């Protein structure tokens, strides 16, 4: 395995701190270290990865593709790279952070994923959202619709997209505090189910081409002394 | 209770932050970098009434300075509750517009007070030794607790090449600011209410008064800026030309002088709250003009002067022009120019609803208009 890393080091591009990377990789493999951090090394490629790692942190580099993820990865941080695609995700993954990259699609998402941060990309579609998902950032993308939302979702930041329809919620099957952000989109209508949502929802649909009928219904509903629905924000 | 000078580029940046993360919501932009350290979670913020609406100001106090002390809340020293009950709640990216350059995106980190802790702030008893910053609060202002913050994650330097229209229609290209790491850029608040002098509750939703004892539900002020400014002008016309000279000179000595302005503001607030004038005021003439011919304080005069003094804070680069126009007697031309710019770039900005979110350029134009109008009527 050492020869593979040594041969990979032979590139030595300008700005690539590949010596630091060789040191960190060899240390990670020999000591069985749970975390491998190759951040801020301007790297363009990565060799075969230590297959015991729990967390791979490759933020702030020049990566365009990623190697095969270890079968037991819990966290993958690849923020601020040029990744146009990310490889197959291991089922043990619970945190995926690949924001500020060049992604248009995402692979199948492990059902036990808890955090997904993919803001600042060119996504046109999202896969089926994992059921254990709690935190999701998809703002600054090109999404036109959102998959139906899981039950345990607490934070959804979907502002600054190209959304046309309001997503399907989980029927208030969740009762904790949740904040859903949909501002700066193209949504023109809202479902009747909105009028049955609880105060535990904080929804921001500002900067949306909401129709006159939807706006008048929102004004009539929130102006009633009997409004115990979501903390709603709607402003153009 | 005083505010802080106008820092235009910084307010531009923080307002961009607020627009991209809570557009139209309840998140508030930090206006001055000077205050980005005393607006953290558990910090107490004052809310005073100005011409443009409400101003938030720093107090330096925290909740622990006034509060007597399966959720994980038992124990914990009760003195470091600030670090234990503030949770990191994620990281975010703000895409900057074309006018803002960075040494195209800025990264920020969010901190929130735990809902569990905020749920314990019911029927809590204040300390037996409360700081002077707290018990001397004007019982008509509001007091808030910072619940959520967004802060920088490292030292950033930003530039704005945005040009304000009134710069050319009445020699500087870019405006630069260096933000230290972990400096708050935007925050959210929750109101603190005090049903009596020994109790404190947290208020989550709806407008209210922090000191409600003895008060009744009352419809609040709803005047626009034109009505308010005209009422101010009428207030100064009910003044003896001698009192008018007193006020005009006291105000003229404030242009370009931050300390004179702050001291005069504090003293006019003192005589507004007390209703008495003692024999230890060099600026006694101005403080005398606040009283009618029957020796009774006219609160309208004090409020008008305080609003002028607060508006002076939004004029970080324009007070020299106003002083020159006051000395050379050319304030009419200046007022006409400002009105022209407002009528050319904004729509009914002079009739803006109270407590409107103002872009820095708009607020500067409105403050300039108020200051110039007041100085002109007084002369």
């Amino acid at each position: 395995y050492l020869r593979i890393l040594t041969e990979w080091e032979k590139n030595s591009s300008p700005g690539e701190e590949r010596g630091i990377a060789f040191n960190r990789l060899s240390q990670c493999f020999q000591n069985q270290e749970a975390v491998l951090n190759l951040s801020d090394l301007n790297l363009t490629s990565l060799p075969e990865l230590p297959k015991h790692i729990s967390a791979l942190i490759v933020e702030n580099n020049k990566l365009t593709s990623l190697p095969k993820l270890p079968a037991f990865l819990k966290e993958l941080n690849a923020d601020n790279n040029r990744l146009s695609v990310i490889p197959e995700l291991p089922e043990s993954l619970t945190t995926l952070s690949v924001r500020s990259n060049q992604l248009e699609n995402l692979p199948v998402l492990p059902n036990h994923l808890t955090s997904l941060f993919v803001e600042n990309n060119r996504l046109y579609n999202l896969p089926a959202l994992p059921e254990k998902l709690k935190f999701l950032h998809v703002y600054y993308n090109r999404l036109t619709t959102l998959p139906d939302l899981p039950d345990k979702l607490e934070i959804l930041c979907a502002q600054r997209n190209n959304l046309v329809t309001f997503p399907q919620f989980s029927d208030r099957n969740n009762i904790r505090q949740k904040e859903y952000y949909f501002h700066f989109n193209q949504i023109t209508t809202l479902p009747e189910s909105f009028s049955q949502l609880d105060s535990s929802y904080r929804i921001n649909i500002s900067g949306n081409p909401l129709s006159t009928r939807v706006l008048q219904s929102l004004q009539r509903l929130t102006s009633s002394p009997d409004y115990h629905g979501p903390q709603i924000y709607f402003s153009m | 209770g005083s505010g802080r000078p106008m820092f235009s580029v910084f307010e531009e940046i923080t307002r961009i932050v607020v627009k991209e993360m809570d557009a139209g919501g309840d998140m508030i932009a930090v206006r001055s970098l000077v205050d980005a350290d005393r607006f953290r979670c558990f910090h107490l913020v004052g809310e005073k009434r100005t011409f443009f609406g409400c101003r938030h100001y720093t107090t330096g106090l925290t909740l622990m300075d006034i509060l007597d002390t399966d959720s994980g809340l038992q124990g914990q020293k009760a003195e470091f509750q600030i670090l234990d009950n503030v949770d990191s709640t994620g990281e975010l990216i703000v895409r900057l517009p074309k006018e803002i350059t960075i040494s195209q995106k800025i990264k920020i980190s969010e901190n929130r007070i735990s809902q569990q802790y905020l749920a314990t702030l019911e029927n809590r008893k204040l300390k037996r030794e409360l700081p002077f910053s707290f018990r001397s609060i004007n019982t008509r202002e509001n007091l808030y607790l910072v619940t959520e913050t967004l802060e920088t994650v490292k030292e950033e330097t930003l530039k704005s090449d945005r040009q304000y229209k009134f710069w050319s229609q009445i020699h500087k290209g870019q405006r630069e600011v260096t933000i230290p790491p972990n400096r708050v850029l935007s925050y959210r608040v929750k109101q603190l209410v005090f049903p009596n002098k020994e109790t404190m509750n947290i208020h989550f939703r709806g407008k209210t008064k922090s000191f409600p004892e003895g008060k009744s539900l009352g419809s609040e002020d709803s005047r626009n800026m034109k009505e308010k400014l005209e009422d101010m002008e009428s207030v100064l016309k009910d003044l003896t030309e001698e009192k008018r000279k007193d006020v005009l000179n006291s105000l003229a000595k404030c242009l370009g002088k931050e300390d004179i302005r702050q001291d005069l503001e504090q003293r006019v607030s003192e005589v507004l709250i007390s209703g008495e004038l003692h024999m230890e005021d060099p600026d006694k003439p101005l403080l005398s003009s606040l009283f009618n011919a029957a020796g009774v304080l006219v609160e309208a005069r004090a409020k008008a002067i305080l609003d002028f003094l607060d508006a002076l804070l939004e004029l970080s680069e324009e007070q020299q022009f106003v002083a020159e126009a006051l000395e050379k007697g050319t304030l009419p031309l200046l007022k006409d120019q400002v009105k022209s710019v407002m009528e050319q770039n904004w729509d009914e900005l002079a009739s803006s609803p109270p407590d409107m979110d103002y872009d820095p350029e708009a607020r500067i134009l409105c403050a300039l208009y108020v200051v110039v109008s007041i100085l002109l009527e007084l002369a």
